[PDB]
């Protein structure tokens, strides 16, 4: 499995298919449970995520943790391949354990276009985490004004409180990320 | 081996440690401008040691002069004291294996670390002074001494004598702001914390220094040289590290081009998460 | 799979409390707050590091690593 | 953007328990306890720090630093 | 048991948050969340370590490991 | 105010858990634990840490300060 | 009481999470969380550390340490 995995982590798109034609398992996880379209996604490889889904890959296949291919794609900022595996029918709004949609990884690292794909595709906007946190509350934590514009822009709730009653603007206070409390008053 | 550090002048004081390095230590290839280096003490056995004739505490005269210090050459460490008038070694409780032929050997029940001697002595280093006069002083107070447990005055005198002996022969640092104290003015040397640092980390600037290679500093502990001749104005000589050990057997880690001593990064690379710390009590 | 070996290129700390790290030219980053001071040290002392994760696309999160001195 | 490239200049812990670094000249504070060890440790092996923030102005918050090795 | 004494040759995290070191010649993982830093500082200086466990096959779990001076 | 200024001649963990670090010859405690590593490492690294408080008088509690290389 | 002065001979993790250390011949442990890093440091740096508690036979626990920079 490791070989089929290594190979789709290198996006050697001819490797992949000369592997899977020696009868390698598309779905073949490592410990941890990342499997080659989980590496591929990270990576943004699009041209390996194609044909690892066009062999038979599953597109909702979890990690250890429940990080799903269009989670690690999301998080990796990866636009095209988070389309390419909405396409081929991801769950937008899958949960990990620790109940972490895509578009808070998306809003945790600052990647505009994909919660933008995101939020397009119906991705829940006030999705809550385990202690309360919405994706506008890890967007104004991590000082990412973009996603906070884009967020409230399409109906994020401002007021939303975590569970120590704490809004997006204490959060943003608490980071000293002046700009986006400014964004928030 | 027989040396005098002969403190009449500061040329004689500093031509008596240079001699001194010379013959017991060799210079780190790679530490080393002139005749001044960072040298590394010669291989020798435990228990092989040099004797060191005190002359010079009244300038020129052969006064003052039945002190000998009998220093262990392999660590520098003073082993103890010979009164030259009485024909007795006063060697601390931690050096019987130091043994001198043909002098009355007093075995101590002090031993020889800075721990006792600055509580025998309720004297600390750090700040503590040292001039011509005080020497002259810890001179008396040695010769005066007798008995087989140090006093407070002995204890103090041995401080002020290990320091200007070999801690100076260590340390070309405490030889040059030592050294000061010599001069016609007879201004105090007082020994400062930075003075005293470089004492306890010894054997750990030993263990670095000869990893050097040209690095832009040199970090070992709470021990800092950002350029060799930082290197060269503190350090004299080192401990043949071929005390070099605490822990661990990897001497130094390159971290942008400054040579740490591994331990040293180990110890503040060791905390995990400040957040699981704080809250985790 | 082995997303990556080599030495840490940067690190950096994320507004969203993750952790990035570049290795062998990919970007990985990992929400695991003990890697922050792991991953650190290995960059402050040259460690070889290899990221492992189910993938290995840049710019994707990992949980599992290993360092060796060389 | 990229509020301050360089060496941390000095560290300072903070009665609020925010955490303040000067760098290039700029103070920046963090309330993110995660940051504090690991900015001492490259404050104390010369790593060049960048702080990213949408506000830059000296005295702002951060979150978000890359460590750089020389 | 005493399972294994020696420099740790290589450290990993592991997904599941555990922490795994080899130790003459033997992985072995713990879920003590504080040797993490532990040991890749023991890892890093060479320290030996005492790895001690109820079994000592490579793979076994520990809860308890001594940092000696060796 | 700045109280001390100075290497951390010592510090001790106290069982009422208060954290004292001794600089420039004054004793002050803390009890903020993110202080004690990053004191502490101040402390074996030979930093100059500069003890800032309201209140300078000796023995008395600090959670500001300064971190130097020198 | 002090207990022991010295430095440590070495450190253990414990299995009830307890740390343990060995100064001056005599083994003391304790549960005191923030310590473990800081004994840890001070073995590997060899700081003469002094534990202070109420009893002092090998095996007794403590949780006042002070660390010397001798
Ligand atoms: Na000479
Ligand atoms: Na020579
Ligand atoms: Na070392
Ligand atoms: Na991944
Ligand atoms: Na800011």
């Amino acid at each position: 499995g490791k070989k089929l995995l290594e190979a789709a982590r290198a996006g050697q798109d001819d490797e992949v298919r000369i592997l899977m034609a020696n009868g390698a398992d598309v779905n073949a996880c490592d410990s941890n449970g990342r499997t080659p379209l989980h590496l591929a996604a990270v990576r943004g490889h699009l041209e390996i995520v194609e044909v690892l889904l066009k062999n038979g890959a599953d597109v909702n296949a979890w990690d250890v943790i429940g990080k799903t291919p269009l989670h690690l794609a999301a998080d990796g900022g990866h636009l095209e391949i988070v389309e390419v595996l909405l396409k081929n029918g991801a769950d937008v709004n899958a949960w990990d354990l620790i109940g972490r949609t895509p578009l808070h990884l998306a809003a945790l690292d600052g990647h505009l276009e994909i919660v933008e794909v995101l939020l397009e595709h119906g991705a829940d906007v006030n999705a809550y985490d385990r202690p309360g946190h919405t994706p506008l509350h890890l967007a104004a934590r991590r000082g990412h004004l973009e996603i906070v514009e884009v967020l409230l822009k399409y109906g994020a709730d401002v007021n939303a409180q975590d569970k120590f009653g704490k809004t997006a603007f204490d959060i943003s206070i608490d980071n000293g990320n002046e700009d986006l409390a400014e964004i928030l008053q | 081996r027989e040396f005098t550090i002969d403190f009449s002048t500061q040329q004689s004081y500093v031509s008596s440690l240079n001699s001194i390095r010379t013959e017991i230590s060799t210079p780190l290839e790679h530490i080393s401008q002139g005749t001044t280096s960072v040298s590394v003490i010669n291989h020798t056995p435990p228990g092989s040691y040099f004797a060191v004739d005190i002359r010079g505490l009244d300038v020129y005269q052969a006064r003052f002069d039945h002190l000998r210090l009998i220093i262990e050459q392999n660590n520098l460490y003073v082993a103890g004291f010979v009164n030259t008038a009485t024909n007795t070694f006063y060697r601390f409780s931690d050096f019987t294996h130091i043994s001198v032929p043909g002098v009355t050997t007093v075995s101590m029940t002090t031993d020889s670390s800075y721990t006792t001697l600055q509580r025998v002595a309720a004297l600390e280093r750090s700040g503590m002074q040292i001039s011509r006069h005080s020497l002259v002083s810890s001179y008396l107070a040695l010769m005066e001494f007798s008995g087989n447990t140090m006093t407070r005055d002995a204890s103090r005198a041995v401080l002020r004598f290990v320091t200007v002996t070999a801690e100076a022969l260590r340390f070309r640092q405490i030889q040059r702001e030592f050294r000061q104290a010599l001069s016609e003015t007879a201004p105090v040397y007082t020994m400062t914390p930075g003075d005293v640092d470089l004492t306890l980390n010894w054997g750990r600037i030993s263990n670095v220094l000869p990893e050097y290679r040209g690095e832009d500093g040199v970090r070992v502990g709470r021990i800092s040289f950002n350029n060799i001749s930082a290197i060269l104005g503190t350090v004299a000589v080192i401990l043949n590290c071929h005390e070099c050990q605490i822990t661990g057997d990897r001497p130094v880690i390159k971290i942008n081009n400054t040579l740490w001593e591994s331990n040293t990064a180990a110890a503040f690379l060791n905390r995990k998460s400040q957040f699981l710390y704080t809250t985790g009590k | 799979a082995d997303c990556a070996k080599g030495k840490i290129e940067f690190s950096k700390y994320n507004e969203d409390d993750t952790f990035t790290v570049k290795v062998d030219g990919k970007e990985y980053w990992t929400s695991r707050w003990n890697l922050q001071p792991l991953l650190q040290s290995a960059q402050l002392t040259g460690m070889t590091v290899t990221i492992k994760s189910s993938t290995c696309e840049s710019g994707s999160g990992f949980a599992e690593v290993q360092f060796n001195n060389d």
